[PDB]
Order: C-alpha cells, then sequence, then structure tokens
C-alpha cells in the first residue's frame, strides 16, 4: 500500500497519486505528518490556502490522460510526511477514499545496511504445541520493509505478520517479523530462512531443527 | 395566410449569426470488418462529456 520516494535536502521532488485523468480534475493533497493529523497543502490544484509557502505546486486539471502530481522543489526538513491526495473527477463518481499516499522521506544520513538475527521457535513452545519463527531486523535505514520468508525450496505467504518500521532514538528502524507454524511443521522442512532486502541489497539467514 | 395547412415562410433582411459546437472531442476507429470494406467507429472519448 505505501509508496516511498527519497530526496536530497533541497532538490525538488516528484509525487505520483491517483488513477489517469478521464476528466477535468479538482485535485486536493493533504499532508500527515508522523503522528500528528493531515493538514491541507492544495486545493483546486496549483491554488493554497494562506500560511503555505510556494514551494508546493499542483498540476493542472484541465488535461487527461496524466496522473496528478506534487511537486516539492529545495524540500526542507519540515515537508518530509505522507501525502494524500483526494481526486474530484467529473467522469468518476464521488471518492470518500483518499488516493494511496505517497511517503515522501529525506535522506537526513547515509543508508545502513539491516542487522538481522534468526531464532528458531522455543523448546517451551513445542509443548504447548505453537511454533513461532522470530526474524529480528534492526540498524537499517530508511524505513523500508521488506518480508521474505523461504522454507527450503519454496515459500509460504500465509501465517506471517509484520510491524510498521519505527525508530527508537537513532536513525535506525524497528521491524520485526513473526511466523506462526504447527510442530509437525517445524519438522516437516529441513530448514527455514527470512531474507530482508533493502534498497536493493538482499540479506538472508537460515535456521535448522536440532 | 388565411389556411394554416400552407406553411408561413419567411426572408430575414438581417442575418441573425448561431454558434453551434459538439464539445465532446471524440475519436474516430476503423475496424476492418470485410476485404477492401472498412467501419468506421467512434472511440474512446477524450475531455469532459
Ligand atoms: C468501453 O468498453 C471497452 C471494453 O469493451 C473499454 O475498453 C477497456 O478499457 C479498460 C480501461 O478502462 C482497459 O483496461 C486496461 O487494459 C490495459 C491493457 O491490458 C492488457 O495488456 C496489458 C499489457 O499491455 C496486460 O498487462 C494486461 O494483462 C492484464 O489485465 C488482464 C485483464 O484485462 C488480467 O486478466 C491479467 O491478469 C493482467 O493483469 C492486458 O493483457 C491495461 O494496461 C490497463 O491497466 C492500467 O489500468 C489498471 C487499472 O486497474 C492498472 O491496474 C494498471 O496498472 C494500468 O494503470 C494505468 O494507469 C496508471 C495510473 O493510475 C498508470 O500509472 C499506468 O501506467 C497505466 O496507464 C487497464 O487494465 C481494457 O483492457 C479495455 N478493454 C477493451 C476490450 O477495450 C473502454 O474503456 C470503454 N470505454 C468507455 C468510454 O466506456
Ligand atoms: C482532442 O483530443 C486530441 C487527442 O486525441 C488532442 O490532440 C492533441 O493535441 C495536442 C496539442 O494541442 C498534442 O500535443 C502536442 O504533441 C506533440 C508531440 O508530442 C510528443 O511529446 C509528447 C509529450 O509532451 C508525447 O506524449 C508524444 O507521444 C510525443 O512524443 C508536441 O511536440 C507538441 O508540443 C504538443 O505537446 C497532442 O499530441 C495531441 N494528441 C494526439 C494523440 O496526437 C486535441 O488537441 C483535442 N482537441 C482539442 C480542441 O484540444
Ligand atoms: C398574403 C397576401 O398578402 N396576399 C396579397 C394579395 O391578396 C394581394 O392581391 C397582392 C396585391 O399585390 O398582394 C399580396
Amino acid at each position: 500500500a505505501p509508496t516511498f520516494v527519497s530526496v536530497a535536502p533541497g532538490q525538488t521532488a516528484r509525487i505520483t497519486c491517483g488513477e489517469e485523468s478521464l476528466g477535468s480534475r479538482s485535485v486536493i493533497w493533504y499532508q500527515q505528518r508522523p503522528g500528528q493529523a493531515p493538514s491541507l497543502i492544495i486545493y483546486n490544484n496549483n491554488d493554497r490556502p494562506s500560511g503555505i509557502p510556494d514551494r508546493f505546486s499542483g498540476s493542472p486539471g484541465s488535461t487527461f490522460g496524466t496522473t496528478a502530481t506534487l511537486t516539492i522543489t529545495s524540500v526542507e526538513a519540515g515537508d518530509e510526511a505522507d501525502y494524500y491526495c483526494h481526486i474530484w473527477d467529473s467522469r468518476r463518481p464521488t471518492n470518500w477514499v483518499f488516493g494511496e499516499g505517497t511517503t515522501l522521506i529525506v535522506l537526513s544520513q547515509p543508508k545502513a545496511a539491516p542487522s538481522v538475527t534468526l531464532f528458531p521457535p522455543s523448546s517451551e513452545e513445542l509443548q504447548a504445541n505453537k511454533a513461532t519463527l522470530v526474524c529480528l531486523i534492526s540498524d537499517f535505514y530508511p524505513g523500508a520493509v521488506t518480508v521474505a520468508w523461504k522454507a527450503d525450496s519454496s515459500p509460504v505467504k500465509a501465517g506471517v505478520e509484520t510491524t510498521t518500521p519505527s525508530k527508537q532514538s537513532n536513525n535506525k528502524y524497528a521491524a520485526s517479523s513473526y511466523l506462526s507454524l504447527t510442530p509437525e511443521q517445524w519438522k516437516s522442512h529441513k530448514s527455514y530462512s527470512c531474507q530482508v532486502t533493502h534498497e536493493g541489497s538482499t540479506v538472508e539467514k537460515t535456521v535448522a531443527p536440532t | 395566410i388565411t389556411n394554416n395547412a400552407k406553411n408561413i415562410l419567411v426572408q430575414f433582411n438581417t442575418p441573425v449569426q448561431i454558434n453551434c459546437t459538439r464539445p465532446n472531442n471524440n475519436t474516430r476507429k476503423s475496424i476492418r470488418i470485410g476485404p477492401g470494406q472498412a467501419f468506421y467507429a467512434t472511440g474512446d472519448i477524450i475531455g469532459d462529456i
């Protein structure tokens, strides 16, 4: 669902949101800072409300066949947030759900590689007929999550739950991945593994029963 | 003029200008339907209805 865009400090940003325009549009853009409330940036495309800098510009809604675009030039640290677009298309019915937001992130220091540690399910858990693999990921930047569980050759899609990444008073973010299986399944496959990719760099660590 | 069945034709001395448009930006789509024969159908409409 989320879409991330990396922009160096003081450079232009490109934000895509919404479907292709079928009629004359009235695009609305919103700013949702982390933890805060969504704040308005642009209404009726390039036109803005009081107290908004001119660095934010909206693509015109007169053309057809293109997607809306919020352009931010020379991004400051405060502009980094989540941005949603509200589409008012003449050909399309009323939209009550905003479009998939774009997560703008200023680099704000050098990229860090994830530190992964995989642990087998606890022996005490086998007595309770519950088996859980824990894949820990930390010391990574930016906060991009890539979960990949491979039981030997073939993966398992269901039974996996992961949380949102959050920083813990450091550049890094906190990612924890889990997997609920059965005791007879842990002894079924020869070895499990959880692969973690970050910005195109994959890290893999395996685990085997005893 | 007394008989209603006959129409009443009028001729103007000053022209009244009229502006007509079809605001829909249609498109032509030629789909071959026969050898040497081609049928022309309306395609996607660009812009506001
Ligand atoms: C009058 O009725 C006719 C039908 O009788 C309508 O014609 C239809 O119009 C719709 C669009 O309104 C067409 O859907 C589009 O089809 C595109 C072509 O897809 C095919 O080729 C591509 C590769 O070239 C393959 O990937 C596709 O395979 C897949 O799709 C099929 C189902 O069609 C699945 O079964 C397969 O599993 C594949 O998934 C096809 O072979 C297609 O590219 C296009 O996709 C865009 O829109 C979808 C919407 O969900 C997006 O998910 C997708 O990512 C594309 O996104 C566009 O827009 C975004 C911005 O939001 C851009 O960033 C993208 O780059 C892209 O521009 C869509 O699925 C349909 O094919 C067509 N059918 C016929 C027979 O004509 C008329 O529109 C209708 N007109 C009016 C006025 O009423
Ligand atoms: C009715 O709908 C028509 C489309 O079906 C409209 O035709 C469009 O008219 C505009 C100009 O008003 C053309 O724009 C020009 O395009 C050329 C070539 O485009 C090249 O670059 C663009 C990206 O900018 C790219 O998408 C193209 O593929 C080409 O690589 C430019 O050189 C011109 O500067 C100008 O941008 C459209 O191309 C043209 N559409 C088509 C499909 O030909 C028509 O204007 C509509 N009616 C009215 C009254 O506006």
